[PDB]
């Protein structure tokens, strides 16, 4: 309510809002329940951020992972810049994290393998580098997942959640070798 | 023309001026200072005053303006004069009565012989800046200041008691600054002229000395955000002149002073977000009241009638206590009422009838009471409501017509109450209404049609009610729509097949209803369509391939007439959950398939 | 400019 709206609200002023699809998040008010792309549960708590194709730029801020309860995190089809926040990984409901289509650079954070509850991952069409984190396998719940066009590297791994994933996941990269991907690894 | 155009442009030269503020300076024409911006004459030709404010200016402070002989006012005022101040700045402008340095880029201490060179100072303003180091105890010197404003700077130590010793005193700021944990000193109640006191974000701890008391002439006093503690002592009463007493965000506990009622002077009182028990005091004559703010305390009882005798009532939030009992039936009658928030109390009773009696009546906001009965005809005629939120609440019976249509409601939420009938027609004239919430209700009939000549609604939120008819085809006009909750109603027919116009719609809830007819292929290509749930229904037909072009987080189909094949990328095992209850459903495996 | 927040009633609400 008080710390998840001052969140967002710092996330609001970072961000480039060109359209106003920010204006309801007023701070005066005592929970961002009644925000527009906010979804909260019934204890006034913050479960959707819906931001999806909204022309927003700038970058996200590492006070998003106050947000304990969020479960649907849309960042999608914006030109938001800079890294994926490390501190994404604190948001331990998280199901979905959306972050696709976008100009997102630097690497997968390695903290993302403590969302257990990870269900989509969607990171396609950014700017990110460096390998996927093996973390990422631990996640048992994590079923949809795309990594395509980006420029990754390094070996793509198998086990665990990603004897799942297709080669239509890894599509489109730097530097990707192993089992997946045509090419066995340097 | 003599040494003030010498003196003057000087001072410019000093100065980075980027937006030629001081254009006139520094461009002749033969024309004297006293005509020159920001510079002010007497009758004799002698510059008296020099005001830059808002003028862009950058560089240190320029103390060769002070050469002036007859200088009385200088305000720099909102510029980027930056750098410290130092005891030679200040040498030469012992004629200074008024000082204004606010809003600048000043660091470093305040100059600890600034009194002895500034004797005659009335006015002293250095708010905004970038201040270090202590208030120098020096500051007790002062024999003639009237204001003394510090306030916004990272100043540190401690208020100095010395400034107790300045009598002459009638506004003290000392504001947001950067202050180690103490108590507000007792030598300020020496100060018996002061009108203003504003210590807010002062790092304070304890109590409120007794001292203030024999600050009788008090105007405004401003404690907020510190760690006070201790009672709101019932010496406030004896405040003859106060207006203004701010002290929320503190540690404030026990009653309410019940003296206060006869504290005819005051305009606006707030005490919200503090520890305090008790009942509001009764038996009130606050004529002259504003303002009313208690919320977030544990307050518990009613509130007394007699707050009706404050006809000048434009706020009161009382928000987050352990109120009981019926709100004054004439609230609101005889005040022009603006912000009224009494959220999670337990107020029982009736919604006061002339609540909005005088027209102004903004945000209604009485969440989460035990209030009964209906919303009367006048609240009607309310035209200047923009927030209305009145869920969880025992409220029933049938809206009023023309409530619906008021021309500024933004938000309307009306959610888990017993509220009847259906949505009229005369819903046209909410023309700024974004946000309709009336979840858990018991309306019934059709939604009317005229909710999608609405252009500006985002969200429409009104499941777990009687809902019967068709889905408008109108509602598909609607461009900002972002959410749709009509889930768990008794609508029927089919949804319409032409749906572009849904190009923000992120979630799409037709749940639980009579629903039927094929999926649209077009719900495919929404573009920013995440939540699906057309579950349990009687939709038939096979399950389009567009939805396969979707991003979605929850697709639920569950428990409906669907037959065909599932389309190839939901097949998948992981999405099973998904398709439930539809016996016609099959898996194909390139020719063969089979009902899973 | 250092905005500093006004000497005037709480603002919060809902
Ligand atoms: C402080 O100074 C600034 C700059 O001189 C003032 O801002 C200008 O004045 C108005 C403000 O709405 C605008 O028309 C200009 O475009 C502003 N210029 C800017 C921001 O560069 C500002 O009004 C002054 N503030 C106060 C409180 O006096
Ligand atoms: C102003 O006061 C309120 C209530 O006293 C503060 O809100 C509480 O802050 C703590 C953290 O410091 C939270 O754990 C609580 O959940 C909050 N309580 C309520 C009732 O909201 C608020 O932080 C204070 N603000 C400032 C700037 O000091
Ligand atoms: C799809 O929606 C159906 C309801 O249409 C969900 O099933 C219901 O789950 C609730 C628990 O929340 C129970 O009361 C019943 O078992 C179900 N209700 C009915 C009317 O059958 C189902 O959980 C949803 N599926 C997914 C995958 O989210
Ligand atoms: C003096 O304080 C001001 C405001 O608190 C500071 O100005 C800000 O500095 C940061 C970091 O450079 C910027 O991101 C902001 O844009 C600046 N302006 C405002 C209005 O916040 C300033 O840095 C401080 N200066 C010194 C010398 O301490
Ligand atoms: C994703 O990236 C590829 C390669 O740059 C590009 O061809 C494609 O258009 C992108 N997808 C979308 C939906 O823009
Ligand atoms: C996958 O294999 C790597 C290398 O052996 C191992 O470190 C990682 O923990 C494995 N993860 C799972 C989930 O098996
Ligand atoms: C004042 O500001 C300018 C830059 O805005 C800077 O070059 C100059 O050195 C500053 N003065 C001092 C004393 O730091
Ligand atoms: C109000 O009542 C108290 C005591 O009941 C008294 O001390 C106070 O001075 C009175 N004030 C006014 C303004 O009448």
């Amino acid at each position: 309510a008080n710390l998840e709206g001052d969140a967002l609200h710092t996330l609001r002023v970072t961000l480039v809002d060109p359209n106003n699809v920010l204006q309801s998040w007023d701070p005066t008010l005592v929970n961002p329940c009644t925000w527009f792309h906010v979804t909260c549960n019934n204890e006034n708590s913050v479960i959707r951020v819906d931001l999806g194709n909204a022309e927003l730029s700038g970058h996200l801020v590492p006070e998003l992972g106050v947000l304990k309860n969020l479960q649907y995190l849309e960042l999608y089809s914006n030109n938001i810049t800079g890294p994926i926040p490390s501190n994404l990984g604190d948001l331990t409901n998280l199901v979905s994290l959306d972050l696709y289509l976008n100009s997102f650079s630097g690497p997968i954070p390695e903290s993302l393998g403590k969302l257990s509850k990870l269900r989509f991952l969607r990171l396609n069409n950014n700017s990110l580098t460096g390998s996927i984190p093996m973390s990422l396998t631990q996640i048992t719940t994590l079923q949809v997942l795309d990594l395509s066009n980006n420029r990754l590297s390094g070996s793509v791994p198998d086990n665990g959640s990603f004897s799942l994933f297709t080669p239509i996941s890894f599509a489109n990269n730097l530097d990707l070798c192993g089992p997946v991907t045509s090419h066995p690894c340097p | 023309l003599n040494q003030d155009a010498t003196i003057l442009r000087q001072a410019k030269l000093g100065l980075s001026d980027p937006a030629q503020s001081l254009s006139s300076w520094s461009d002749n024409n033969d024309v004297t200072p006293c005509k020159w911006l920001g510079v002010s004459c007497d009758a004799t030709s002698n510059v008296v005053s020099v005001d830059l404010s808002s003028f862009m200016l950058v560089g240190p402070f320029p103390s060769i303006l002070c050469h002036l002989p007859s200088l009385h006012s200088l305000s720099l005022y909102n510029n980027s004069i930056n750098g410290s101040l130092s005891a030679d700045d200040f040498d030469t402008c012992h004629n200074l009565i008024s000082l204004d340095l606010s809003e600048n880029l000043l660091v470093g201490s305040i100059p600890k012989s600034l009194p002895f060179n500034l004797p005659n100072l009335k006015f002293l303003e250095i708010s905004g800046n970038n201040l270090s180091d202590t208030i120098p105890s020096s500051f007790g010197e002062f024999r003639k200041l009237e204001s003394l404003n510090l306030a916004g700077n990272f100043l540190s130590g401690t208020i100095p008691a010395s400034l107790g010793n300045v009598t002459t005193l009638k506004e003290l700021k000392l504001a947001y600054n950067l202050f180690s944990p103490s108590q507000i000193p007792s030598q300020l109640g020496n100060l018996t002229e002061l009108q203003v006191l504003w210590l807010a974000g002062c790092n304070l701890v304890g109590p409120i000395p007794p001292s203030l008391s024999r600050l009788t002439s008090l105007v405004n006093l401003d404690l907020t955000f510190n760690q006070l503690t201790g009672s709101i002592p019932s010496w406030i009463t004896q405040l003859k002149t106060v207006e203004q007493i701010e002290l929320f965000n503190n540690s404030f506990s026990g009653e309410l002073p019940e003296s206060m009622g006869n504290m005819t002077t005051l305009k606006r009182f707030d005490a919200s977000m503090n520890k305090l028990t008790g009942k509001i005091p009764d038996n009130l004559n606050l004529l002259n009241l504003e303002s009313l703010n208690l919320f977030e305390n544990m307050l518990e009882g009613p509130l007394p009638e007699s707050i009706t005798r404050s006809k000048t009532l434009s706020e009161l939030k009382l928000f987050n206590n352990r109120l009981t009992g019926v709100l004054p039936s004439q609230l609101g009658a005889n005040s022009p009422l603006q912000y009224v928030d009494l959220s999670y109390n337990r107020f029982s009773g009736e919604i006061p009838a002339n609540v909005c009696g005088e027209g102004k009546l903004e945000y209604l906001i009485l969440i989460d009471n035990s209030f009964s009965g209906e919303i009367s005809n006048n609240l009607g005629k309310c035209k200047s409501l923009t927030r209305v939120r009145l869920s969880n609440n025992k409220l029933s019976g049938q809206i009023p017509h023309g409530f619906w249509g008021l021309p500024r409601l933004s938000l309307l939420e009306l959610s888990d109450n017993s509220f009847t009938g259906s949505i009229p027609k005369t819903i046209i004239g909410a023309k700024n209404l974004s946000n309709l919430r009336i979840s858990k209700n018991r309306f019934s009939g059709s939604i009317p049609n005229e909710i999608g000549s609405l252009n500006g609604i985002i969200e429409i939120s009104g499941a777990e009610n009687d809902f019967s008819g068709e889905i408008p085809e109108s509602l598909v006009k609607l461009k900002q729509l972002s959410r749709l909750d009509l889930s768990k109603n008794q609508l029927s027919g089919e949804i319409p097949r032409e749906l572009r116009g849904w190009k923000n719609l992120n979630e799409l809830n037709l749940a639980n209803n009579h629903l039927s007819g094929e999926i649209p292929k077009e719900v495919g290509i929404l573009p920013v369509l995440n939540y699906l749930d057309l579950s349990s229904n009687q939709f038939s037909g096979e399950i389009p391939l567009e939805l396969q072009n979707l991003k979605l987080n929850v697709l639920n189909l569950s428990y409906n007439h669907l037959s065909g094949k599932i389309p190839p990328l939901y097949a998948n095992k992981i999405y099973a959950h998904d398709f439930i209850g539809n016996p016609g459903l099959c898996v194909d495996l390139d020719g063969l398939c089979r009902k899973i | 400019y250092v905005p500093i927040p006004p000497s005037a009633p709480s603002k919060r609400h809902n």
